C-alpha cells in the first residue's frame, strides 16, 4: 500500500545513514595503532587494510543507495502529490484557452473584412453589363 | 583445461581458491593437531628477540598506506558521483504536465482516452512508459 | 513543482559533498605530518553536518509525502481543453489554405 511503501522508504533511508556512520567510525577505530600480542604484525597489517578497503567500499554502496532512494522519492512525487498536478493541470488548461481565444478573435475579424470585400465584388459583378 | 563456463571472473576465483586451499591446510593441520594420534603438541617456553622496533615503524607504515588505499577508492567513487551527476525523471515531468498517466506495481502506465473528459467508450487508451531517455 | 524537485537535487549534491568529506577526512588522516588537525576538525563537522541534514531533510520529505499520499490514480486531465485549442488551430489552417487559393485566382485574373 502506499502507508508500506513509505515505510518502506524510511526502513532504506535509515539503513543507509546508519551504514555510512558505522563503517566511518569503525575505519576510524581500526585506525588506531595499538600493541601487538600474537597477532603477527604482517597479518595484523593485511586484515586492517582489506578491513579499510572492504568499508570504504561499503561507504561508496550507501551513497549510491541513498542516490537510489532520492530518485524513487522524485519518481513517488511526480506520479501522485495531488497539489502540483492541479496546478499543472490548471496552467495547462489557461494556456490553452488563451490561444483558442486568440485564434477565434483572428478569424472573426478575418471573416468581417472578407465579408466586406465579397459585398464590393458582388456589387460589382452583378451590375457588371457584359 | 577448461571450467563451467566463467571467461570473466576467473582471476578472482583463482585467489579465492587458493584461499580455498590454504583454508582446507588450516582445518586439516588443526584436526590432525586435535587428535593425539598422527600429530602431537609439546608445550616449550621459547623466546624471541625483535631486531627492529617492528610494532610502531610497520603499523605505522602500513596503517598509512592502508589509509590511503581507503581515501582512493572514497574520492574516486566521490568524483565518479560529480560527473555522474554533470533526465529520465525531467521527462517524467513534462509528460506527467501534459499527460494523465498512474503507477500500478513497478509499472508506470498512462491513461489515452477521453474518459476524463467523459466518453463511455469501451476501450481503455492504458499506454505503457517504457525507459529507452523515454518512450511510450 | 520545482520547489520539492529542488530540494532533491540539492540531496543529490549533498550526498556526494558527504562521501567526498569522508574522502577528505581520510586523506588528512593518512598525511605523513598532518598540521591542520584544525581543519581536520573543521572537515569532520562538515561530514556530520552533512549527514544530518541530509537525514533531515530525506525525513521531512518523506513525511510530507505520508501527509499528501492516497493511493489513488488522480482521476483529473486537461485533454478537452487540448482538443478544442487543436481545433481552433486547423479552422485557422484551412482558412489560409482557402486564402491561399483565392489570392492565386486573383494573380491569375490580374496576370493577362
Amino acid at each position: 500500500s502506499k502507508e508500506t511503501l513509505l515505510q518502506s522508504y524510511n526502513k532504506r533511508l535509515k539503513d543507509d545513514i546508519k551504514s555510512i556512520m558505522d563503517n566511518f567510525t569503525e575505519i576510524i577505530k581500526t585506525a588506531k595503532i595499538e600493541d601487538e600480542t600474537q597477532v603477527s604484525r604482517a597479518t595484523q597489517g593485511e586484515q586492517d587494510n582489506y578491513e579499510m578497503h572492504v568499508r570504504a567500499a561499503n561507504i561508496v554502496r550507501a551513497g549510491e543507495s541513498l542516490m537510489k532512494l532520492v530518485s524513487d522519492l522524485k519518481q513517488f512525487l511526480i506520479l501522485n502529490d495531488f497539489p502540483s498536478v492541479n496546478e499543472a493541470i490548471d496552467q495547462r488548461n489557461q494556456q490553452l484557452r488563451t490561444l483558442q481565444e486568440e485564434c477565434d478573435r483572428k478569424l472573426i475579424t478575418l471573416r468581417d473584412e472578407i465579408s466586406i470585400d465579397l459585398y464590393e465584388l458582388e456589387e460589382e459583378y452583378y451590375s457588371s453589363s457584359s | 583445461k577448461f571450467q563451467p563456463s566463467l571467461w570473466p571472473w576467473d582471476s578472482v576465483r583463482n585467489n579465492l581458491r587458493s584461499a580455498l586451499t590454504e583454508m582446507c591446510v588450516l582445518y586439516d593441520v588443526l584436526s590432525i593437531v586435535r587428535d593425539k594420534k598422527f600429530m602431537t603438541l609439546d608445550p616449550v617456553s621459547q623466546d624471541a628477540l625483535p631486531p627492529k622496533q617492528n610494532p610502531q615503524t610497520l603499523q605505522l607504515i602500513s596503517k598509512k598506506k592502508s589509509l590511503a588505499g581507503a581515501a582512493q577508492i572514497l574520492l574516486k567513487g566521490a568524483e565518479r558521483l560529480t560527473k555522474s551527476v554533470t533526465d529520465f525523471n525531467s521527462e517524467l515531468l513534462r509528460l506527467r504536465q501534459h499527460w494523465k498517466l498512474r503507477k500500478v506495481g513497478d509499472k508506470i502506465l498512462g491513461d489515452l482516452s477521453y474518459r476524463s473528459a467523459g466518453s463511455l467508450f469501451p476501450h481503455h487508451g492504458t499506454f505503457e512508459v517504457i525507459k529507452n531517455p523515454l518512450d511510450v | 513543482l520545482a520547489n520539492e524537485r529542488l530540494r532533491a537535487l540539492e540531496d543529490i549534491e549533498r550526498e556526494i559533498g558527504a562521501i567526498l568529506q569522508n574522502a577528505g577526512t581520510v586523506i588528512l588522516e593518512l598525511s605523513k605530518e598532518k598540521t591542520n588537525e584544525r581543519l581536520l576538525d573543521r572537515q569532520a563537522a562538515a561530514f556530520t553536518a552533512s549527514v544530518q541534514h541530509v537525514e533531515a531533510e530525506l525525513s521531512a520529505q518523506i513525511r510530507y509525502l505520508t501527509q499528501v499520499a492516497t493511493g489513488q490514480p488522480h482521476e483529473g486531465s486537461s485533454y478537452s481543453s487540448r482538443k478544442d485549442c487543436q481545433m481552433a488551430l486547423k479552422r485557422v489552417d484551412y482558412a489560409r489554405l482557402k486564402l491561399s487559393d483565392v489570392a492565386r485566382t486573383c494573380e491569375q485574373m490580374l496576370e493577362n
